[PDB]
């Protein structure tokens, strides 16, 4: 192990306006495989119950974002802008 | 899980502490204790 990227999932269950009632999380497993050549994974599993948070998500992205194929440009330039839009 | 308002109360608020400046007139020992420390010198000095 080195870095995950996990495709995972999540269940709330809202008791008051942010307070959980429950959590369920049952996920999959992700991390790099040999020559480039890939195959099948495992998964996870989480149960909570009066939570403000949920450790899977909330560790997955404290460690960093996800694959994010979306790094913004540096300054703004127009498109198409004015009144033929 | 548990949030920030929960652990909050896990720590204990400590007392802020401050002088206590008395004026202390010398204590003075019982009777029975000061008659031990001078054996029996009673009523034989001239207090004026």
């Amino acid at each position: 192990f080195d870095v995950l990227t996990f495709r995972c999932e999540s269940t709330y269950k809202f008791k008051s306006a942010n307070v959980y009632s429950s959590i369920k999380t049952t996920g999959q497993v992700l991390l790099e495989l040999p020559t480039k050549e890939v195959i099948q994974v495992g998964s996870v599993d989480y149960e909570a119950g009066t939570s403000y948070g949920n450790p899977v998500t909330d560790y997955l992205s404290r460690n960093g974002k996800t694959i994010e194929e979306s790094v913004i440009f540096e300054n703004a330039i127009p498109l198409s802008s004015g009144e033929e839009l | 899980v548990n949030g920030d308002n929960v652990d909050a109360n896990y720590s204990k608020v400590m007392v802020e502490p401050r002088a206590n400046m008395k004026f202390d007139f010398p204590t003075l020992k019982s009777y029975d204790e000061i008659k031990q420390i001078a054996p029996e010198l009673e009523g034989m000095l001239d207090l004026e």
